[PDB]
């Protein structure tokens, strides 16, 4: 009712100054925000989060794709999937990322046994033959 | 989109569609699933989702995905309920489980009265092995 | 949740494990340093009453027996040597010491009241050795040979229902319920589920429940939940509980709601209950 995540700004900003890290509190606040709409903070305290996870890092990902932002795409996607306490699909921009970068390799052929039937990733790899051949 | 349902807890939400959207007289049956599509969408979700009332405070962030978690999530004792009270084709375990009036899984007071009643309403469903 | 008093046991080594009696009035306790203590803690009192050294290496495992018989307590270990202490008239002294395995016993259980005074031996040579007092003479015994291939790690009874019957598990990969038909222990199911070194397996003590629950956890991790609706059936369920990353131990059920409790190599002890709908979840994490 806009009062009680008011409140809920007002104990995760108690348990964020109290447990400085807090990536859990600060990212209960960041999703706040992205139930509303501030996408620099929002963007900033999830980027705290997952830096400092499957939220914080598809945020980041759809945010620097839908930007262009290649790169931030792949550090948020690699960092997550290497880490992975849950993460499966952003090898999808990884790969597209290193096609963009014969390293697209791997991430298609990655992309083709988990899912056979991949007419996208098929062309991806197609046009990374194309270009490493 | 004129949603005049919005700002109502589930509760108000039926009550609305048993007066004002329903001609006086009406079968409770009729106006309950009603009220159960409305939430289910059609199309707009208008109707809010039957939450317990500790669940509340931190309805689920339902970004681009809401059935998926609907379907884990408990419904308070009422509605089950009110489903019996129409009909004989409803799981008895899910409506007596611990959590759906208090949080914690060892309170069961409530849970057992309840269940002696249903006992004697004539509607004996619950294996054995739960009942034990 | 609440802390009661808590016991100084005035040892010098790790203790590997502890339990307490029917009563609730003593507790027993078993160290790598050859001697099991016993200690009567009554209102609130730490008192050590006795001190039993006989064994010439570590002891793994301490049980308590029924009332009735009198204050038995078994006590296996490294040595090969499966020691039956009792107490007469407030002196701890051992009446028996059956010394017939090749290997390191590692788990003692006694069976229900029902059956009579029975002790189970589960021994690292893959043998099983039924210890049986016949109230007159001497101790039957009735070694299981071969039981597994590796060894055997751990031993628990059925709760009386008289159809006596128990469950093993050993460093095979296989959990082996036994059954005693026509006087002889025949191997009954051969349950299988996990990828690595079964470590305890336990027998649910249920109440008022036609199922029938044992628990099984494993060097990998995962915990399984075996039920069989029907005894006759004879058709056991894995159900996993949770797959932990650092070794599970033992687990242990409660006696009257049916609680596990689940140890690994973290520390920690972690308390799961199921729910109505069949559900485990955890309803507390107690770690050391």
């Amino acid at each position: 009712s806009k009062a009680e995540i008011q409140r809920y700004v007002e104990n995760a900003q108690n348990s964020a100054s109290s447990p400085r890290e807090k990536s859990m509190k600060g990212f209960l606040f960041a999703r706040l925000y992205y139930e509303a709409k501030e996408y620099e903070l929002a963007k900033r305290s999830v980027s705290s989060y997952i830096s400092v996870d499957p939220k914080a890092h598809r945020f980041l990902g759809q945010l620097f794709e839908i930007e262009g932002n290649v790169e931030k795409a792949v550090g948020c996607y690699k960092r997550s999937l290497e880490l992975n306490p849950t993460q499966k699909d952003l090898t999808l921009r990884i790969a597209e990322l290193i096609c963009t970068l014969g390293r697209a390799e791997y991430w298609v052929e990655r992309a083709s046994k988990l899912f056979p039937g991949s007419p996208e990733i098929y062309r991806l790899k197609e046009q990374l033959l194309s270009s490493q051949g | 989109s004129i949603n005049v349902c919005s700002q109502l807890d589930w509760k108000r939400t039926l009550a609305v569609h048993l007066w004002y959207m329903l001609p006086p007289t009406a079968t409770i049956a009729q106006a309950l699933r009603l009220y159960e599509r409305a939430f289910q969408e059609h199309g707009e979700p208008y109707a809010c989702y039957p939450l317990p009332p500790y669940l509340e405070d931190c309805s689920i962030s339902l970004g681009d995905e809401p059935s998926a978690k609907f379907s884990s999530l408990q419904r308070d004792v009422c509605v089950h309920l009110l489903k019996l009270y129409s009909e004989r084709q409803y799981d008895l375990c899910q409506l007596l489980d611990p959590s759906s009036v208090t949080p914690d899984p060892l309170d069961y007071r409530l849970s057992w009265h309840l269940w002696m009643v249903l006992q004697a309403l004539n509607y004996t469903h619950l294996s054995e092995h739960r009942q034990g | 949740v609440s802390v009661i008093n808590t016991v100084d046991t005035s040892h010098e080594d790790m203790i590997h494990d502890a339990q307490m009696d029917y009563y609730g009035i003593r507790l027993a306790t078993c160290s790598s340093d050859r001697s099991v203590k016993i200690f009567d803690v009554k209102n609130g009192g730490q008192i050590l009453i006795a001190d039993l050294r006989g064994h010439e290496g570590p002891v793994w495992q301490v049980a308590w027996a029924h009332p009735m018989y009198g204050n038995i307590l078994a006590s296996c270990s490294y040595d090969r040597k499966v020691i039956i202490w009792k107490e007469e008239n407030g002196t701890w002294e051992k009446t028996y010491e059956y010394t017939g395995h090749d290997s390191s016993v590692n788990s003692v259980c006694w069976a229900p009241h029902d059956f009579g005074l029975l002790l189970a031996c589960g021994s690292s040579d893959g043998a099983i050795s039924i210890l049986t007092y016949t109230g007159d003479g001497p101790w039957e015994v009735k070694k299981i040979s071969n039981a597994h291939t590796i060894g055997c790690n751990a031993v628990s009874w059925a709760p009386s229902v008289y159809i006596k019957r128990f469950v093993s598990g050993g460093c095979d990969n296989l959990v082996k319920i036994w059954r005693e038909e026509d006087g002889q222990w025949k191997e009954d199911q051969k349950l299988e589920a996990h990828s690595d070194w079964v470590r305890d397996v336990a027998w649910a003590p249920s109440i008022g429940l036609p199922t029938s629950t044992i628990a099984s956890c494993s060097q990998d991790g995962r915990v399984y939940i075996w039920t069989s609706d029907d005894a006759a059936t004879n058709c056991w369920t894995p159900k996993l509980l949770h797959k932990f990353n650092d070794v599970v131990w033992h687990v242990s059920w409660s006696i009257t709601a049916n609680i596990l409790a689940v140890s690994g190599g973290d520390n920690k002890v972690t308390l799961w209950k199921e729910s109505v709908d069949g559900q485990w979840a955890c309803i507390s994490d107690v770690n050391k």
